[PDB]
DNA sequence: AGGTAGTCACAGCTGATTGCGCTG
């Protein structure tokens, strides 16, 4: 489903360790994994 | 372009058709005397605050490194992109081929170590004045008639020029060696 | 049919990534490999870790460790790792995978992650 | 963390600075260095971090220069004049020497670099930068030591800025180019100090926000081995890339090697 | 707050008086962002203003918002101000005070900065440079102690009433020491220039309450900044309120003194840092520090836990029930990391990260630990008969700025207990209106 | 109120059974 799709991804995304980072950049190489320099 | 080529020199009588095939197949003791006068000046020296900048100085030298300035002129070639339009560009870009050309049939037969290639240099030059005439003459007073401030010609008169006094420089070497 | 996919698993550009389940844990003839996800490792076995750290080195690699928060497995990767640190290697936490919603992945709706309940409740192995 | 490095060449040739005596114009060799002692002391004055030295270039060496104003900027400008009437006044000519000591100049000032950067903590690093003011005419004699100079000065990224008061220099240009700093002719000498502050007071990363002029027309004419002068076109080996201005049946250079 | 942002909001007489001595100049400039130091110094030598637009285009397109920062900062600072040229134009000149002290500073003219110290000869009990920084680290040390409560530091009644100001003690009963507060914990994890300048701030802000110049001060400070270390100066020349805030300075140890008679003072390097590495940290989460003063190892213990204590060497385990602690104390996971990073060891600076990125991010997760459960005490209304009713009681709630949650789906929201009276009678008045 | 032997999961080995293939 369309909803369902968007339901899943902002729960399983931003579940704990988001709702909190996340807010601190709102208010604010080589040891980056590949995937976190793509 | 190589048939515009083609008829640009062959039809125009710059040169003749065989021709165009057979290529493509410290003073005296004065300054001793400054030295010792520059020492004894500088013996006596002292900083300084006021004489080190001035109100006139600063400001002249602000509008020449301001834009517009003699240093940071604001101008410099401002729309060529789109000045002298892409169809006299591309005239000029054909005349600059043919000057190629022709100036490397020059250069390759030179240097001259026969006498035939001594007539084929001459035939060359006169090949390069019909050219000349022909095109850059009309091409010029267009410029004028259009009155364009790029001198556009100026680097193929450049060319022209070099190439004439270096065929002159060896005409005349060629003289004094049978002297 | 271990050691045919094991042999094939090297030299092979189409098949590159197996699966262990708990043979790994010893002493065997592994090809080189770059990358080791362990997921659901023994309790707090510090041999066992080290040891499939030891099937990688041979950053020219990386090994990565999956747990899963507010469980046990948090506890199980905490105590399983004080001999690598104490070996010097430094366990860097990511809690976040870049390009996660990109593209497609598996368990994208909440439907089949609700069916996915019944089966792995389905063992009932009493 | 950022500590930038501003060592200044003061061309100090006598001969020059003798004859613009002579011709009792408006600007001087006081001036020149009361304008190079300023500038010192604004780049002092822009930062806590930021390091000066200044070495004049004369024809027999290479000289290291170094009541309500700043006890710092006091003491260094009293030991900059010292320095500069200790070698002025002692500067005596003996032999026919007139071409000034550039390259040996850039070369001090590099080991001076290669050494202020060993006692930077590795918390910070130092940002150098070489600036030269040309009074005299270019040394051909030199340009092997320029051109090494040069290089060296790109290995370990060292921006070199030339001010040519009078006569332009090729070798400045060619350094300019290279290591990324900037050439500029000053057009009226007792602006001087203004041309400096408006344009070689700002660092590399400044250089960048800020409008500058454009680079001038860098020229590479080739020294010749055996005559040592400007030239077009030469003949140049394919051992050893020698440079000759005329065609020899046995090179030179190659006759080392047996 | 750094000294720009003391400096924006003081009134355009203070700033014109303080410009009037070099030394204030030059920390100013100083203290300016990089961009407004090339434009001050261009405009060094200038006697007529420029117009906006050209000084608009020194810069590059990209890099326009730097050169408005710039601009605004220089602004706000009165470095310049705006001229209205001749033709509708606008021309920016330097302040004429400003420019010509900072002329003099740099330059050079006018009389010298301290009066003399030839004039009484060699100093009779002068100390040595080692001495001095000796003396500094005691009287910091003895300070911070007396935050603490130790009896076996004892200062003047009015120190800790400036403290007691400052708001880190409070005397809740007379006679009794006052107790730290969560900001003292806070403050003494900072580092020693920032405390210096957060207690100096303090002291300009509360200075009206003493009847002292703020303009004097300032400018005494700013010319102890730029004092060169190991060198006296004279104490003639100042007036008699300077007097008490110099004492009050060798009280706080920025300023060597013998007697409060003698005609010299020595400045500190505390004083010179004024206006501006022995922890070493691993990757198993263990603390080795090079220190032996009691005050750095209780700082280190605030946030960790001790292990073993040598003689010249500290060695303690960060983990997690420590962090936790700290952070129930006030301190928060930034000041934690702030602190570990400058009181870094040198060798610790080899590495790009001065920290290891692990430990950080470790002592941040442990921070976000505490705040997982958020708390909002509220009121909850569910009676909502229709959509419509409940739209206007959430809008009402809004122009109120009373609403905690909203949730249109379900209409269900959340009111602050304060508003619930206003909220009710709103609802009420809405249904007697009907 | 606290601690040790069963017990489960998952793997290994060796010791037999036992079940399919075995020529131009
Ligand atoms: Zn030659
Ligand atoms: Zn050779």
């Amino acid at each position: 489903g369309t909803s369902s799709q968007a339901e899943a991804a902002r729960i399983l995304a931003a579940s704990w360790p988001q709702n909190r980072e996340d807010e601190e950049k709102q208010k604010l190489a080589s040891h980056l994994f590949p995937f976190e320099k793509l | 372009v190589l048939f515009q080529l083609y008829k640009d020199l062959v039809v125009s009588q710059v040169i003749s058709a065989e021709e165009f095939w057979a290529n493509r197949l410290a003073t005296s003791q004065d300054i001793i005397n400054s030295f010792q006068s520059i020492r004894q000046e500088m013996e006596a020296y002292t900083p300084k605050l006021t004489q080190v900048l001035s109100s006139s100085a600063a400001s002249s030298t602000i509008t020449a490194l301001s834009p517009g300035g003699a240093l940071m002129q604001g101008g410099t070639q401002q729309a060529i992109n789109q000045m002298v339009p892409n169809d006299i560009q591309s005239e000029l870009k054909h005349l600059y081929v043919a000057v190629g050309e022709l100036l490397r049939h020059f250069w390759s037969c030179f240097p001259v170590n026969t006498p035939f290639l001594e007539e084929k240099v001459v035939k060359m030059k006169s090949n390069l004045e019909r050219f000349q005439v022909t095109k850059l003459c009309p091409f010029q007073e267009k410029i004028r008639r259009q009155y364009l401030s790029t001198n556009l010609v100026s680097h193929i008169e450049e060319m022209l020029q070099t190439a004439y006094n270096k065929l002159h420089t060896w005409q005349s070497r060629r003289l004094m060696k049978k002297t | 049919e271990r050691m045919q996919i094991l042999q094939n698993f090297k030299h092979n550009p189409k098949i590159n990534t197996i699966f262990i389940s708990k043979v790994g844990d010893t002493s065997f003839d592994l090809p080189e490999a770059n990358v080791l996800i362990q997921i659901s490792s023994h309790g707090g076995s510090r041999r066992q870790e080290a040891q499939r750290l030891g099937r990688v080195l041979r950053y020219n690699a990386f090994f990565y460790s999956l747990v899963s928060q507010d469980t046990q497995e948090m506890a199980y990767s905490t105590k399983r790792q004080r001999f690598l640190v104490d070996q010097g290697y430094s366990f860097k936490v990511i809690t976040k995978l870049a390009g996660m919603e990109e593209e497609d992945l598996a368990f994208s709706t909440k439907e089949e992650q609700q069916q996915l309940l019944q089966k792995v409740l389905a063992a009932t192995d009493l | 963390d950022e500590l930038n490095l501003l060592v200044i060449v003061v061309d100090a040739n006598p001969i020059w600075w003798g004859k613009q005596a002579l011709k009792e114009s408006q600007f001087t060799l006081s001036k020149c260095i009361d304008a190079v002692m300023v500038l010192g002391n604004s780049h002092l004055f822009m930062n806590r971090s930021n390091k000066l030295a200044v070495i004049a270039s004369h024809i027999q060496e290479s000289r290291f220069l170094y009541d309500g104003k700043y006890e710092l900027l006091t003491s260094a400008n009293e030991v900059i004049v010292e320095e500069i009437k200790d070698l002025m006044t002692k500067s005596d000519i003996k032999g026919q020497h007139t071409e000034t000591l550039l390259a040996g100049s850039l070369a001090k000032a590099l080991c001076y670099i290669h050494r202020m950067n060993k006692e930077v903590k590795d918390n910070q690093e130092m940002k150098s930068r070489i600036l030269v003011i040309k009074a005299a005419e270019d040394s051909a004699l030199q340009y092997m030591n320029f051109m090494n100079v040069i290089f060296a000065a790109q290995k370990q990224n060292i921006l070199i800025d030339a001010c040519v008061l009078d006569s332009d220099s090729g070798l400045l240009q060619q350094a300019c180019d290279i290591t990324g700093g900037l050439y500029l002719k000053v057009p009226q000498m007792p602006s001087l100090l203004q041309y400096l502050l408006w344009v070689f007071l700002p660092d590399q990363d400044q250089r960048s926000q800020l409008i500058l002029p454009p680079p001038v027309h860098v020229d590479y004419r080739a020294a010749c081995f055996c005559h040592r002068n400007l030239i077009e076109i030469g003949y140049v080996c394919s051992v050893c890339l020698s440079i000759f201005c005329n065609f020899s049946p046995i090179c030179t250079t190659c006759e080392t090697a047996f | 707050r750094n000294l720009q942002e003391f400096l924006g909001g003081l009134s355009p007489g203070v700033l014109d008086r303080l410009y009037g001595h070099p030394a204030t100049c030059l920390a100013v400039f100083r203290e300016l962002p990089s961009l407004a130091k090339n434009w001050v110094m261009r405009m060094l030598f200038l006697e007529q203003p420029l117009p906006q637009a050209a000084v608009a285009l020194w810069v590059k397109k990209e890099f326009s918002k730097a050169q408005e920062e710039s601009t605004g900062l220089l602004s706000g600072l009165r470095i310049w101000h705006t001229q209205l040229l001749p033709g509708g134009l606008q021309g920016l000149i330097l302040n004429p005070i400003f420019r010509q002290n900072l002329r003099i500073a740099l330059l050079g003219g006018g009389k010298a900065w301290s009066d003399d110290t030839s004039q009484l000869g060699p100093d009779k009990h002068a100390r040595d440079v080692p001495s001095l920084d000796k003396y500094a680290e005691e009287r910091w040390e003895v300070v911070l102690h007396f935050m603490v409560g130790s009896p076996s530091a004892a200062v003047s009644q009015d120190l800790a009433q400036l403290l007691s100001q400052a708001g880190l003690m409070k005397s809740t009963e007379p006679g009794e020491p006052p107790c730290i507060t969560s900001a003292g914990f806070q403050f003494l994890l900072l580092d020693t220039p920032a405390q210096l300048w957060y207690f100096m701030l303090q002291y300009l802000q509360t200075a009206q309450s003493r009847g002292m110049d703020l303009v004097e001060i300032l400018s005494f400070l700013f010319q102890l900044s730029f004092s060169t270390l190991g060198k006296d100066y004279s104490v003639e020349g100042m007036s008699d309120s300077l007097l008490n805030f110099l004492q009050h300075l060798r009280e706080f140890g920025l300023v060597f003194q013998r007697k409060r008679k003698s005609r010299r003072y020595y400045p500190t390097r505390l004083a010179i840092n004024l206006s501006s590495g022995f922890i070493v940290v691993e990757t198993n989460y263990r603390l080795y520090a090079y220190t032996e003063s009691e005050l750095q190892i209780a700082l280190i213990a605030l946030f960790s836990e001790m292990l073993y204590r040598f003689p010249n060497m500290v060695v303690a385990q960060v983990t997690r029930e420590s962090v936790q602690q700290a952070i129930a104390s006030g301190i928060t996971a930034q000041q934690i990391i702030h602190f570990l990073r400058t009181r870094a060891h040198p060798v610790m600076l080899k590495q790009t990260p001065v920290l290891p990125p692990t430990i950080t991010d470790q002592i941040r997760l442990w921070e976000l630990e505490r705040d997982r459960l958020r708390f909002t005490e509220g009121v909850l209304y569910n009676q909502f008969l229709s959509q419509v009713d409940f739209e206007l009681l959430l809008a009402h709630a809004r122009e109120l700025g009373v609403l905690v949650f909203e949730n249109s789906a379900k209409r269900l929201m959340v009111v602050t207990p304060a508003g619930h009276s206003d909220v009710k009678r709103f609802w009420k008045r809405q249904k007697h209106s009907s």
